[PDB]
Parts: C-alpha cells; structure tokens; sequence
C-alpha cells in the first residue's frame, strides 16, 4: 500500500568514484528503511537496516542517510565486488514493500 | 505458629501467634524431595492406567511436572523388574495448561518386586522401550489430549518455603475440576487482600468499591480456584470477572473492575505474565463512543517493532488494563486503536 | 549458523494448489523472538513480500493474494509451510523463505530460493 | 511486610514477604473542636446518650472525658458527660451523631443538670431508643488510633480492623474482639472461638470467606451477634444458639465433654431450649446427658462461672427446673 | 544497615543499627544481573590478550563462570561488528580450581563500533569462528593451564541476597593471589564465630581453647584469604591449620585443631564437601602409637561398598576428622585402618 | 538467629539467618552467701576494696549493696560496703578477689558499721590503690535480661570477652562492646574511622576478638592499649601516632576526623612540637581561629566531650602561646 | 543403554608392549558413580580379574601382574585404555573392559571382547 | 587373595527338573557374591548379585542362597536355553575372583 520509488534505475561507475541511489516513499515512514544487496544466482542480502545502522561483516564504505520520505545509500569508494542490484525496503506498516532496484554497473 | 514481623517503613515490630500467607510464588525451582503414594503402587497405577487406554499425563502445574521429573528413573527401575514393556518420558510445560479428561485410577494391589521407599541411592538403570508414557511435550500427535489424565494427585504433607523438606501426595479416587488446597492461601486486612498459591499472587485493593489491583502469574491453570479459599463469593456473576473461570481465577467481588468484562482472549500463551491498571510506554488512551467493540487482545508494538500511538475505549475506566510479558505489552479487549487498523497489529489467538 | 531450505515442485498446473516447505537447521522453529516469511521475485519484475507467522498463531497476508494463501507450522519435523491455491500462469518466480527479529525492524535471513514454473 | 516464623511441632524456621494475621484478643477521637460541637447539637434533638459497639469505644469514650468536659466548658455549655461500664450484649439504638456543618469558636468542672450518659447502667434516665449506636469510623489504624464522625448511616462492623486469614487446612476470622477457628475435617467446622465482647453490628461480606449457598439457621454463632455469614461457622447436628449464655463477659466455644459429665444420643430425651449450666446453684455436677441427634463432642461454652451446654443437650432424669438457665435471645 | 532479629528458641527480638553477616553461600544460582566494565572495553581487553597469547580464563570462582556464561553472547555479538575473528567459549567448572599464572590486560583505547550499557534487547547472534577464547571446561589440550589468566576481576558494588540485582565488575591494574574481598564476611561474638564469602562458611567455637567446628565448602579456590578479613592472624603456623593456605584458608587461630596438621592430601575433587568432627557410620577409632603414619584420604567404603569397621591413629583427639561428601565418607589424613590394607581403599589423588 | 535488614540508601531489604553485631553503647552476681563469704575473706588478708572494670560492675554493687549489707548482718559480721561513683580513666588494681572454699551460713539494712569495704569511688585518701581489688568477675551466660556473673579463680589482664562482639562485611568493620564502638572504612588503606566511648577502661582487648593482628607496632595505635585498644591495623590512620595524653577524664567521648567549628588547620614545617591535647575554646569560650602541625593529614583528629572540642596530640595553636590554653593532665 | 566396544591389535610379538582401548556409547567415562575395569579370560580356563579405575584417579591393579599394567581414561574421545608390557605366550586370552556401579557391588555389564595372540 | 571353589565341575540335566550348584569361598565373605552366566562365544552377563537378588529381565526360576563360605545356585525347571557355564565372583575384597565355572548339558 506504500509505494516505494527507486531512482536512478541503473548507473555505470569507475572503481574508486561515487555511487548514490535514492528512494522515496509516498508516505512519511520515519525510519523504517532497510537496503539490500542481490549479486546474480543468489539471495538478497542485508546491508543496512535502519536507515543508517550497517550489519555486521559489510565495509565500511556503504552508508545510509535520510528521514521523513526521502533516503539515501553511497559508496564512497566503488570496488569491482560492488556489482549487484540494490533494492529499497520498508517496514513501517504491513505489507513490506520494496523499490524495482538498482543496478550499478562497474565501468573500465 | 509462633511469628515476629517488621514494617521497616515508619517503625512495626510485632510477634505472635496467628495464619501467615507467604509469597511462596516459583516454588517450583527449589530443592525438595517428592514422594507419590509409592514406588510400586504409583507402577501399579500407571500399568493399569496404559493398559486402560491412558496414553500420557497433562500436568496442572509445574509443581506436578517437577515431581514427575524426580521419580522418573525410579518409576522406570521399577515397572521392568515387574516385567512390565513401558517407559515414561517427561517434557517441558506450555501455556495454557489445557484441561484432560481422564484420571489415574487407585489400584488395590500394587506392583510386587520393586521396593519401598522413593530414594534409592543405587540402582540399575532401565533400558528404552517402544511403549512411551509421555508426560506434557510437544507430543500431541502420538496422542491427542482426549486420552489424557489430569488433576490425579493430592497433597497431604508439605514444607513449601524451607529448603530441603518432602512433599506427601497421594493418588485421589474421586472426580473433580478443582485445585488443590493445601497450597493456597488467602488474606485480607483491612483494606488489601490476597488470593495467592505456588503459582498466583493477586492482589485487591479498598477503593470507593472493592476492586482488582494487580496480579502475577508465572503459569496458566485451567483448574477451579474452591470457594473455601474464596472471599465473597455471593451475588457474583462470572461474565464480570477478570482473569476468567476456566483459567482458574477467583469467583470473588475482589477479581474484579469497573467497565471491563472477563478476558476470554488475553495473550494466555506467554509463559509468565504480569497484570496491571497503567498506560504502556509511548501509548494513550482515551474514551469516547465512536471507538470499536470487543475483539482479541493486540500488542501494543507491530512485528517490525512500531509502537503505536493513540488508543481508544467504549467505556472503559482509567487507568487502562495491560498484560506485561517477555515481548511487550499487551491491551485488554475493550482497548482498540483509534487509527491504525487492526489488521497490522499482532493478536491473541488463545480462547480461555 | 542457522541455514534455511526451501523445497517443493519444480512445476505446477494451472488451477492446482502451490505447496512449498522450508527445513530450518542450526536452530528451532519455537523460539519466542522470531517469526517467518515468505517473498518471491517474478522473473524480470520486483519482489514481493507475501506474509508472516508465529509460532503462537498470528499471521497477516498480502491483501494482494485475494484469500488464497495459508501458513502453518510444523514442529515435529522443525519446517513451516506455504500453499497457495488457483494459481495462474502469473505465478511463476522464485520463491524465498525468510527468518525475521522480533521487534527489530526486518532484520532477516534468507532462504537460497526456488523457481516454479506454472505450465503444461 | 517481611518477616520470620517458626513451627514447632515439627521444627522448622522461614522468612519472607505476605500478609500476617496476629492473635490480639488473648482511643483518640475525631477532633476536641468537633466532638463537642457533635455532642451538643446531638443533645438539642433529644440523643440522651451513646452505647458503644465494642469495648474499645467505650474505653476512648472514657479516656477522653474530662478533656471533652472542659472543652464544653470553655464555649459556655452547661453540660457533662457521664462514662460507666458496659454490660452484655451490647445492644444497637436506632439514632446516630450528626456531623456539625462548622466548629465551635471558643480542672473539671461541676456536675450540671443536664447530663450525657455513655455506656452504663442508666436505662431509667434515657432508654435505648434515645441512644446513638455505632457512629464512628477508624481513618488510619496505628500506638494513636484515629477516629471520625461517621457521615453515613450503617449496620456493619469497623473493617478497619479485621483480620481474615486461610492456608491450607486451618482458617480464622478476627478483628479486636473475636478470634473465631475452623479446621478442614471431611468438611469445613466451626473448631473453638473465643469472646471477649458479644457486639451486635454485622460482620462484612468483603471479609468473609465462602459466603454463598448459606442458611441462616445453621450458624453455630448469631447472624445477631456479629457472627460471619460463612460455611466456616457452621458444625454437623447444631443449629443456631440463639439462647445462649451471652450475659456472660467472656466466653470460649469449644467441642468437648466437661469435666465429670457425659453426654448421649438418645431419641427419648428432650427438645431444644435455652442453655443450662453444668453445675447446680449449689455446686452440685450433673452427671449424665442427653441430646437428640447431636454429633460428637458437644458444644459447650466456658466462661468464668463454668460450663454450659449447647441448646440441644438437655438433663436426663435432672427436671429443668433445678438448672441454672439463660435468660438472653438474640 | 538498620535490622531485627529474633531467636525462637529463647524467643527474644532485637532491633537497631550494626554490621549483619548472613548465610550467602551458593548465591551464584540465583538471579542477578552481571556488568563486566562496557561491552568494548572488555571487548578490547579480550582481543589484547589474545594478541598476547594468552588462551582462555581459568576462574575463581561459580560466581565468575556465572559471570561469562552470562556476558558470552553479547561479547560475541560485538567483537564480530570490529571485524575481529574470534569466539568465546564458556564450559563447566571442575573441583579444585588451580592457579593461572595470567592477567587479562586493561585496555587503553577501548574498541571503536559496538554499543554501550549491557543488556542489549535485540541485536544479530554472531557466528561461530575458528579461533575459541576457551572459559573453563575440558579444553586442557587445546590449551594448557600456563597460558591462561586467573582472578583478573574486582567487585566495586552489588546487591548479593536481593535478587534481580546489579553487580558491578572492574578489570584490575595491580596483580594479586588475594581473594575479592567485597564479598566476605567475618564475625565473632561470645564464644562463637564464622568465616564466611559466597562459598565457604567456616564455624569455630570456644572449647578450653579456640578450635574449628565445622566447615561447609561448595567449591575448592585457590586465593588467599585477605589478612584485613581474618581473626587472629599473629603467631600462627602455617602448617597447624586445617584446611590449607593454598585452599583459601583463613591464616587464624580459628582454623586449627589439636593433634591435626593441614590437609594437604584431602578429598579436594569433590563437588562440594561438609568437615565435620564425628565418626562416620559403622566405623570406630583408637588412639594407638602403633598404628601408621600420615597419607592422603582414605574411603570409608571399599569400591563395592564394604564398610569397613577399625581405624586407628597415633596422637589424634576424638572426635575424628571426616569429610562428607556424594559419595560417602573420607578421613583425615591422621587417621589410618587397623587391620585392612591401605592399598585396598579409595584414596585421594589431589595435592593442594 | 534469623531476621531482616534493610539498606535506606537504595531501599533494599531481605531476611536470612546469621550473625548479627548491633550497637548497644548509645546486675546479678555470683551468690548471696559464697559473695560475702568471698568479701571476707579479702577483708582479712588486707584488700581495702574494689576497683571496676567498667560502669556494669559500678552498677551491679548498687544493685546489691543493701542486699550483701542484710546478709553480712544476719551472720553478725562487722563489715558493710560503700558504694561511689567512677572517674575516669579507670585504673588497674593489683588485688584479685579470692573464690571462698566454704559458704557463710532481707528489707532491714543495718547501721553504720565502723568499718567501710569501700567500691570504686572517691575514698583513694582512705586507703590507696595499691590495696584493691581488680577485674575479678566474669560472665557465665551473657543473656536473659539477667547477667550471672562468677568469681573467677586465676589472675588475668583481659577484658571479659563474652559481652565483645567484631564484624567486617565488605568495606566497614566495628570492634565493639558495652562501652566501646570503634568503625573502621576501607579508603586507599583500612583505617580508623570513627569512636565512640562512654568510658576509658584499662584492659586488654583479647586478640581472639580482633582483626588483623599481625606485624604492628604499638607506637601507631590510635586507642592506646593501655586504655583497651585493639592491637588492630583497623586501629590505625596515616600520619598520627598513640595519643597518650588525650582528655581521657571526660564522661563520654567522641573521636572524629573533622575540623571543630570556627578553626583551621594548615600543614607547615615551622609549626610546634608533639604534646598534650589542648581544647578549641580558652576558659572565657574564645575560639582560637589559626591551628598548625608537623606533617598531618586532612581533615584532622578531634576529640568531642561536653565541655567542647580537643585536638590531637600533634595539632599546635599556631600564634597563640599554650600557657594560655586548657590542657589535659592525664596520661596512659 | 551403554554399549561398549574395545578394540586393538589382533596379534603381537613377544617382549613388546599390548595396548588395548575400550570406546564407550550412550553414556559418559566422566559421570559419577562409575569405575572401569579389565578382565581377561585365558583359553580353556577361568576368569581374570585386571584391576580397576575411576575418574577421579584412583586405581588398583591386580598383584599377579607384577607392575606391568596400567590404565588411563581420555575423556576427549571418551574412552579408557590398558597397558600390558613384556608381553608373554601366557599373557594370550580375551580381553573385556566392564563399567560397574561404585558404591554397589561388582554390578557390571561388559563389552563383547578381543582376542589377543602372543607369538 | 580369595580362593573361589566350584562343585560338580559339570552335570547333565533333562528339560524339567532342577539343577543345584554350590560355590565355596577360602574365607568368610559376607555377603559379597555374584553369580554369571556365558553363553558359548558370548560375553559373561550378571544373573544374580549380591546372592539373592535377581537382576531385571532374568527368568523367576533362578534362585540363590548361602552366607558365609557356602552359597547355592539353583535353577527350578531346566530350559533349552539355559545350556551355558555358570561362574560365581566375590567382591568382598580385590582383587575379584572367578570360580573355574561349571558347564550344564541338556540331556
């Protein structure tokens, strides 16, 4: 019932730039924002839970920022193992939704 | 019974004689020793109870289950020197503990061989069999509640409160839905009261009428609480209670308060509770008519954790009736939220 | 070190009954301070988020799947199950089974996922 | 409160939390601006004097007097109050003491014409049907004992004090007057009480255990007396004692023979009536009795001057007449 | 402290202010909330020494293994979101405790991430990894006694005796054998006294001299029994007491007995032990000068339970010294059989 | 013995059984006969009289002055006891009370009698101290509340240690008696933390009773132990040595470690040498405002009767001169 | 439910050394009131009593066997051992381990045996 | 250091009547006696401890008796499956000692 909005839809990045995708959602959810990582052949994995709060075992590198309806996900240092759909989700109010993702494309 | 007693708050040392009711509430986790009528009677029993169509025990109460925790390996030491092809196997409680339909029958032989006198120090240890006598695990299939006893045993000799003393049951002939006495005990004085036995505490406070204060379980009987060890048990009707019959609460004026009906449908499943008239964190309630009606008791957090924020009763009384447990609160049936729809909330799915 | 197993046919019929069963290892499907999902990713298309349950029995459904899912659990041999009834050749995805904190947002584990292919 | 306890039959000591209810069987008025407004306004509408309910009123109404009387004195009362002892049963007048809407602005004095007679031998001055009855309320108990001018009218005994207490096989009613035992036999029974006053208000229902399904003719101590409407104060074979010997001062119920008498179920004996004693006027013991269909050991009350058997247990060749009896109904 | 007491048997109460030594032994079993410093420093101090080469903690006490059975998962949860590759272990305690000739060091710069205020309610369970921080249990091999730290903490403030209460923990600077003295107490008055922490209670009595009455020890230490918590402690013997300096032993005239030297070869693998002066069941010794000499702790009970009936010994006093134990009785090290071979008993294999 | 206590700091209370030691500082003797036989006997071998121990013994011969008068008159003995008050400090006599080896065979008290078996009081120009009796009693069975006391046989300097009772629990310990309340803390060190003596005895505290004896010197105790001091390093405090020459003739004293109001210490190098204590006020009730000494520490050793404030043995005025000043005149 | 089952070598050279282990299932060699033994039994002849051990550490072997047993238990692969040297054509039998009940009798149930050949 | 004895070395029986085995002990051993039975090429299992009682899953037809030095087997109706060496042990004192055992042939 919470649309999530997910854009850029995809970005292709050097090794050692920027990446920064943003989600939106047509509600304000305060911060009940999750970020997930899906390399080709395998599950989604968590990376950020909490809008900002990072699991453990990921680098440092990925960050999280935001509140209200707008938020927020960087690399700060983009590495050839960054290759992978990144998706948006909320959990403020059942049904969970999530964004249509992000592909991030590691350019030469 | 002689007893001396202080009231460290202004000064009140007092000594005498008289009743003393003890919070003797978790007396279940302590040392005692446990003594059913006898090791060849209580073998005998269970045979005949197995070859009857009994398949396995519903205890009442973790006292029961802690006794049958300690008998276990003589029960089986004995019951294969008779020849007999039966193993007990006893598990964990969980709540409610629902009622069962059958007893354990009084033998008038007893087993022969065995011995006397449960606390054998040395004995053999018995080898596992294919027949199991199952003692409340999660083994519902192997055999449905239906072909199970319940509220078989009698206490006639106990030390509860002093470490190290032996318990006395005995094997009941008779047919009945009520708790065991010799464990409850109740009180008041002045303007406070208490219902309490190894399992409740429940307290009742002098307001402008006599009404329910608060109240501490650690288990969910489906026993009768006896009107011997009731106060004011007259001109009661059970649909205004609190904590409902079937869940053996009181049938007194005391289990009571004004605007709320009997919780058919609290959070029953949570191993240990706590009852209290008092807002929960981060939670308002207010009383206005346009609110819903009675339904399952909600959760005041969803599954991700969200507390919500506004509440609303028909009419009700404040402060508001809530259950504490291990994952949150919990509101009572006539508390609903005023915006959120209840679908997102988690519920009760327990019917006393 | 909990490690979840999903399972079930690899194709279905039109208008027959889905079934699918997850195998939870490295722990128990009754402790108190978890409840599990399901999610499944159409081919090409996003994810989406089916329902949770609990032990205790509360469950919530997508309102999206009009009355045509169930979950229940089974202890005895540690695993919960889906089934999810008339089902259309938009059924067809990859189908995760998912162990979510109590009280701590969604902070889940995953399954490693099944396709299922809705044809004749 | 916390606390230790001994049993000592078997030797066992513990300690902990709960509620502790004490054998006390075996002060300080309202305010002394508002009592004496409440006595005078009392006097101008014919309340000629007050009977206590318990012993205990009747000993602050004593405590307190010549205090009252100089209180009086200062406002320029001609007026005195009069405190004698109190007899049994004490027995309930029908008026109570008004509340003064406001205070009286203001060495013992000298006896007055007009007098106001607390407890006593004075039924020729005022009757009962003059007297205010059961007018008080304890606010705080506990040592200084604070009391109120009751705004309300009631029948019911202070609940300030009352002590009611069960565990396991033995259960008990109390309050300053009365220490009343029952035991867990095949069935609940009245087991010994004892009396240090006979009070006539009634015993609350909020402080009475197992209250439901009673017949009032089956208590073995008057509804009348202040006795709890329970199944705790009942006994097989005995009904109500409604013709006791409750002139007595301070009684003890127990079930048992007394000494050098004997007691048989017989059907030839007599019907019920009031209660005889044990001994002659001379001293002379009755030997043998009879009773229709008691149970075993009979009810027999004790107090100073001996014993006295239940309503049912009659002479058996002795005529009535040569017997001491009791000449008080509830 | 303000109190009352009362003795029953004289039936007299006391009230005022004072210093109140209480039975409190075996309060490791109950429910208390433990706080080891902060979640990172001793998160740091754990990764430090494992820096250092120091394997695993050999503890003092029930009360520590407690401690860490406690803290484990939390202290595994962080320690993982630093990215360090290791795991805690916690086992069970084995009878005596033995010395460790390690510290746990304190650290400087405290780890960065993780989180404060122990008890945390909800956060990620880590994984298992391949190198194991090894808290007692039966890892020898994998790690040797000399390569673990012993008695690296200090009580600063606690609630023992009120449960769900708060106990405080510092890793120390300095380095000590002394035992944590928060926790004991001493007292005498009249002809009686006791020397008491949270598991041993050692009595003594006034007979024509000092002497010990009896001792009850849950568990075997190896600290040393502060000198500012002892009575008594000039011109004593080392070798006159009775239970042994290294056994954590008040170093008091109220540990000797006459005619009995110090326990050097008792019956200190038990899981906890009772010493008392009196002869054991079915058993009678004589003062005889042609009897043995001194050796480890004999059995009353051959190994298929035999009883066996005379003892002698060269300059005892009666009553004779014996140790209660689970299972059975063990003599001094003074007093010998008469007739039965010594090598065909059950001795004691520990040396203290 | 069981019972309850409870903590007002962080209001928290719990029961149990153990031992309990409680502050009691703020009779009925041997015989009726064997007493007066044993009172004889010391009156024919030449002891003048009796010396106490502390203020039970003093108040135990009030309570059976008349009654050992009557009984010495009925077996015709000429002979009556005369019973003072006590000073303090309370000095040690050399007699000891012999234990009678046979027995003498009530409201009517007889009349003066020529000779006077004087009990501790004013009567030293009557017969000195070197002629009396001194600590020769000991308690059989200290409780219930009635005291039986006993004529010892052999000769001691100890206190009677049936009445003493000592307790440690974490950081606070007490050395205590019927007279005697000595707190001790655990800062950096132990140390001595606060007295409170209603009298100034001259036994020996038994070390049976005392904690951590070993390795001390005398020189460092604060309580001498010519005045009943535990031999204790819980007796001690950093930069103070024995005070000797306290003000040990009050009533009732109170050591503390405070500055007594309306003065100053300083720690200087220049300042006086160790003396007798001197008190805060002259005898007009002026406050002396400026005090000093060698290498204290703070805050320092004060002693408190009801004639005001005393310092310790190192504490100097540091201008006024000490002829000026009230001192004490007693030493250990 | 305790099984035992021992093994070793099935033939040995004299003079040298006879080790044997006893491996034990559905229980544990650290529990309580347990101690564990050797007996071996000679062809055509009787039974032989080795000597015992406990946990703990006390033992007793056999006189017979004059200082040439000894025994260990490994609670890491939870199991016990036996050490025979100079070894002898009249040290050849079946060689069973046995747990019994301390403090009981000699109430024992034992494992199903080894032969060992000296040759 | 004890001495077990063992008579009859052997006997027959038929299927049905009773079979008597006496062990003898060296020394007064109290009560101190096992008794064994083997089957062929299996390992010895306890049948009776303690002389009299009988261990769980035994067959009632075995008894046994005796104090002292002298103590008694006794086997009411023989079975086929009763063919097998009967030992006795005493654990009065270790080490612990084997009777040279007695072997029963169906007849």
């Amino acid at each position: 019932d919470i649309q999530m909005t997910q854009s850029p839809s995809s970005l292709s990045a050097s090794v050692g730039d920027r990446v920064t995708i943003a989600c939106r959602a047509s509600q304000s959810i305060t911060n009940f924002l999750n970020w997930y990582q899906q390399k080709p052949g395998k599950a989604p994995k968590l990376l950020i839970y909490a809008v900002s709060n990072l699991q453990s075992g990921v680098p440092s590198r990925f960050s999280g920022s935001g509140s209200g309806t707008d938020f927020t996900l960087t690399i700060s240092s983009v590495r050839p193992e960054d290759f992978a759909t990144y998706f948006c989700q909320q959990s403020y109010s059942p049904p969970y939704t999530f964004g249509q993702g992000t592909k991030v494309d590691i350019k030469r | 019974h002689h007893g001396c007693s202080v009231d460290f708050s202004k000064k009140e040392t007092r000594c005498g004689t008289g009743v003393f009711v003890y919070n003797d509430v978790e007396a279940w986790r302590d040392r005692y020793k446990y003594h059913p009528d006898s090791p060849r009677r209580l073998a005998a029993a269970v045979k005949q109870a197995w070859e009857d169509g009994i398949c396995g025990i519903s205890s009442v109460s973790r006292m029961e289950n802690i006794m049958w925790r300690s008998v276990e390996g003589e029960l089986n030491a004995i019951l294969e020197e008779n020849g007999v092809q039966l193993t007990v196997v006893v598990g964990s409680v969980k709540n409610p503990m629902w009622r069962g339909p059958q007893r354990l029958p009084v033998p008038v032989n007893e087993l022969p061989h065995g011995w006397k006198a449960w606390g054998k120090s040395y004995f053999v240890r018995a080898a596992k069999t294919n027949n199991s006598f199952v003692v409340d695990g999660d083994t519902l299939k192997e055999c449905p509640l239906k072909h199970r006893a319940w509220n078989s045993f009698l206490v006639e000799d106990h030390g509860f409160g002093v470490f190290h003393t032996s318990v006395w049951l005995k094997v009941r002939e008779d047919y009945s839905l009520e708790c065991d006495p010799a464990v409850i005990g109740t009180a008041v004085k002045g303007k406070e009261a208490v219902h309490s036995d190894l399992g409740y505490w429940i307290e009742s406070e002098k307001n402008d009428t006599w009404r329910l204060k608060r109240a501490h379980l650690i288990e969910m009987k489906t026993c009768e609480w006896p009107k011997s060890h009731t106060l004011w048990t007259d001109g009661i009707e059970e649909s205004d209670l609190i904590i409902p019959k079937s869940l053996a609460g009181p049938l007194s004026h005391h289990n009571t308060r004004e605007g709320y009906r009997t919780q058919m449908k609290g959070p029953w499943h949570s191993e240990e509770l706590e009852i209290r008239f008092e807002e929960c964190p981060g939670t308002k309630v207010h009383v206005e008519e346009t609110c819903g009606t009675r339904g399952p008791s909600l959760r005041s957090t969803t599954a991700s954790g969200r507390v919500i924020e506004e509440w609303c009763c028909r009419e009700c009384t404040m402060p508001p009736l809530s259950f504490r447990a291990k994952d949150g609160c919990w509101y009572g049936m006539e508390i609903r939220p005023r915006k959120e729809p209840e679908s997102n909330l988690v519920r009760s799915m327990v019917t006393a | 070190e909990v490690q979840l197993l999903e399972s079930g046919p690899g194709l279905v019929k039109p208008s027959q009954t889905l079934s699918l069963t997850c195998t939870v290892s490295g722990g128990s499907i009754s402790s108190g301070g978890y409840y599990w999902s399901w999610i499944r990713q159409h081919p090409g298309k996003g994810l989406e988020w089916i329902g949770y349950i609990y032990y205790s029995g509360s469950t919530y459904y997508n309102p999206s799947l009009k009355s045509r899912v169930a979950m229940s659990v089974d202890t005895s041999k540690n695993q919960f199950s889906l089934t999810l009834s008339s089902v259309t050749a938009a059924d067809t995805a990859v189908y995760y089974c998912a162990r979510a904190i109590d009280n701590f947002y969604d902070n889940s584990i995953w399954g490693q996922g099944t396709l299922v292919t809705v044809s004749s």
